[PDB]
């Protein structure tokens, strides 16, 4: 951590990079789905009595 | 502390399949079955020293079938032995360990 | 000195826990981690270099003009994000949100 | 980030044969993806050129012990990911 | 169909112009890329690195999937859509 | 004689043929239990596969958002420093929707879900007196931003849309059951629609149910509708 | 076990058996074995015998009847023929 002094400017190049695509990740949600699963199912109490 | 970045967490996934499991051999029955007793035998008996387990597999092996026995531990690798046949050996355990015995050419 | 307060403004956004930084040399001290985790760091840092060694690789033969800068990759369950270097490497991991 | 420093300290064999496992281990890092042909094209290679029968055992943790004949032991790794061989006949 | 209409919409924008279809044997598929060469190489060199991806997530956690991916570059960009049955790969140019 | 043999020993192989023993191993209790009581598939099919249309919405969806990525920025983590001196208010323009089939009408109508925060349902019609039509309903989400680049607007597309027979100005979502939408007709009916069936194409999908003069309709048209809180009975 | 040539009873066969298998527990070098199996069978049957111990190796000997035999354990071969 020493030997030299670029480390400070590559971690802050990679650190800058890292901290806005993590920050425009935490921003919103990219992967989710509207209603996954759960049509409904019914057999007993059928919707009609024909 | 929970979630990622701890071991726990994956040692509750992998933990009830504690006992020896393997299907691919063709090394006869009784040896193989004496080779599989053994080298549990000794899994059990060294936690710490993985080397002093292999210590234990490989003097018992060698002193009850001969010499030219070579064995390896393992958690993850890969491997590639030329060998004669109805002597190769490789189980699982733990849900995690892998093991390999074997004759040297 | 400030790198360390660098890291903890960057731990300081929601669902966010592991930074990793690794050299050549292949020894992983930059680290969230606790006393246990030296097999998780050193799990992640040589799976997460060989395959960034083989991503620049493959970038610098599909193209001789081209230099690969970011990566992520995507679970179920987690988010984990990997920037290369000339020289270095940086890992941090990412919890997904309800 | 450019390439992978050598790591060597167990040795039976003349520092020409470890120079050749070097390289040999280098082509096969860069050019295969899997640890699988990695082993096989090292272990193929040297079967070739130097006789069998060469054995090797590539991993990334692992305690290993091997009975070997004269001028054929060598521990020489590559990052985290290793690699040791052996003569056996 | 539906599936037409969205492909369509994927390919018609500019600086997107490129979207093949891999699968379980490495065998292009209906893609709209030109050059064959182009076209093998990519499929070839994406695939290799998907598999490595899959391989790097299941190591890191047995019970823990993997569907998505993509390459970042400074002129290109690679999208990466793997599965159990094929691979979706869809190509990106920045001004 | 002599043979060579290779194996790989990592997690999910050690994971996987545990796994294979237990399903094995479930298998031969069952036939016990049983007896002691008494190729790939084709392009086709490929391009037909659901998992196909999943991974094409999720990587268009993606494609858009990176195209939009700063907007999204100044949406969520903008704030306003001039209003710290400054005493009043001021407003700020984030995004435009529009699409190309709902063209010559206007759009009456903003329902808001409670169990997704970034989903609304947008009803069309139009209020003049003699340019009275069909209707139509859509559904917007904020996953799809799409940039207002300035002399050259873009549309975009409704996850879900039906259309009907007259123009609609009404939207009701059911507060605790997220899917049950009613809505309203120029010529005086109602109808329910339950958008969790959207996922199947198979037929045209109508609505549940619409009112018909036997059952009561309407002679004027109607503009509001509310649903009340209870699930014994839906009211 | 590996016994594909004899002309032996079957007795012969079982002490010849027994005899190999302890010399080869007992020790390594050949002439070590190959001395335990030539003395101690001569103690017990009388000259002349001949015990021949090889892993690979090509012989062509000549012998009264019921007086040969060869064997394997493993990868060392042993023959065993009367002459003198």
């Amino acid at each position: 951590e020493r030997e030299e002094s670029y480390l400070s400017s590559c971690r802050r190049l990679i650190q800058q990079c890292t901290d806005k695509y993590v920050k425009q990740n935490n921003a919103i949600d990219i992967y989710g789905t509207y209603f996954p699963e759960g049509p409904p199912v019914e057999d007993e109490s059928l919707g009609t009595a024909s | 502390p929970d979630g990622p970045c701890n071991i726990d967490t994956i040692r509750q996934y992998v933990t009830p399949l504690n006992y020896p499991l393997e299907k691919m051999s063709d090394m006869a029955e009784e040896m193989r079955a004496e080779c599989k007793e053994i080298v549990v035998n000794a899994i059990e008996k060294h936690e710490d020293s993985y080397e002093l387990a292999a210590r234990h597999i490989k003097e018992q092996m060698d002193k009850k079938y001969g010499p030219s026995w070579h064995c390896v531990m393992g958690e993850g690798f890969g491997f590639e032995i030329s060998y004669e046949m109805k002597h190769l050996m490789y189980m699982f355990h733990k849900g995690y360990v892998a093991i390999v015995v074997f004759k040297g050419l | 000195g400030d790198i360390e307060e660098l890291l903890k403004q960057i731990t300081n956004h929601p669902g966010v826990q592991g930074i990793i930084i690794v050299n050549t040399d292949g020894i992983p001290i930059r680290h969230t981690f606790q006393e246990h985790s030296r097999l998780l760091a050193v799990q992640y840092s040589a799976l997460f270099q060989s395959l960034a060694m083989k991503a620049r690789n493959a970038v610098l033969e599909i193209d001789n003009n081209n230099e690969l800068l970011f990566l992520r990759v995507r679970t179920k369950k987690h988010e984990v994000l990997v920037a290369p270097d000339t020289k270095y490497l940086l890992i941090v991991i990412q919890q997904v949100e309800s | 980030s450019t390439d992978r420093k050598a790591i060597i300290k167990n040795a039976d064999m003349p520092e020409d044969m470890q120079s050749d496992a070097v390289e040999v281990a280098l082509q096969a890092l860069e050019k295969f993806n899997i640890e699988k042909d990695i082993a096989a094209y090292i272990k193929k290679e040297f079967d070739k050129k130097y006789q069998p029968t060469w054995h090797c055992i590539v991993g990334r943790n692992f305690g290993s012990y091997v009975t070997h004949e004269t001028h054929s032991f060598l521990y020489f790794y590559f990052g985290q990911v290793a690699i040791l061989l052996f003569k056996s006949g | 169909s539906e599936i037409e209409e969205s492909f369509q919409r994927i390919s018609q924008r500019p600086n997107v112009t490129g979207i093949i279809v891999v699968n379980n044997e490495g065998t292009p598929i209906r893609s709209t890329i030109e050059d064959t060469a182009t076209q093998n190489q990519y499929a070839h060199l994406i695939t290799a690195l998907a598999a490595k991806a899959r391989h790097c997530v299941r190591d890191l956690d047995p019970t823990n999937d993997i569907c998505f991916l993509r390459i970042r570059s400074k002129k290109n960009e690679i999208m990466v859509a793997p599965d159990k049955d094929f691979t979706l790969i869809v190509i990106q140019r920045f001004s | 004689p002599s043979a060579t043999f290779s194996a790989m020993a990592t997690a999910w192989e050690i994971y996987d043929a545990y796994e294979e023993d237990r399903i094995q191993t479930e298998k031969s209790a069952a036939a016990v239990q049983k007896k002691t009581t008494s190729g790939a598939k084709t392009a086709e099919e490929v391009l037909s596969s659901a998992a196909y249309k999943h991974s094409l919405k999720i990587i268009e969806r993606m494609v858009n958002q990176n195209d939009c990525h700063d907007i999204i920025e100044d949406f969520k983590y903008w704030e306003d420093e001039s209003d710290l001196y400054k005493e009043d208010g001021n407003l700020l323009p984030l995004w435009q929707f529009f699409t190309n089939k709902v063209k010559h009408r206007a759009v009456t109508s903003i329902a808001l879900n409670n169990r997704y925060k970034d989903l609304f349902a947008v009803g069309f019609g139009s209020y003049d007196f003699q340019r009275q039509g069909k209707g139509a309903i859509h559904c917007f989400t904020l996953k799809n931003t799409v940039p207002t680049v300035p002399n050259s607007p873009l549309p975009a597309h409704p996850e879900m849309s039906f259309t009907v027979s007259s123009g609609v100005m009404c939207l009701s979502f059911h507060p605790v059951e997220t899917s049950l939408l009613a809505c309203g007709l120029y010529d005086g009916s109602v109808c329910v629609f339950d958008l969790r069936m959207h996922d199947k194409p198979k037929e045209e999908a109508k609505q549940i149910c619409q009112a018909t003069v036997r059952s009561g309709k309407h002679t004027e048209p109607v503009w509001e509708v509310q649903w009340c809180r209870s699930t014994v009975d839906l009211r």
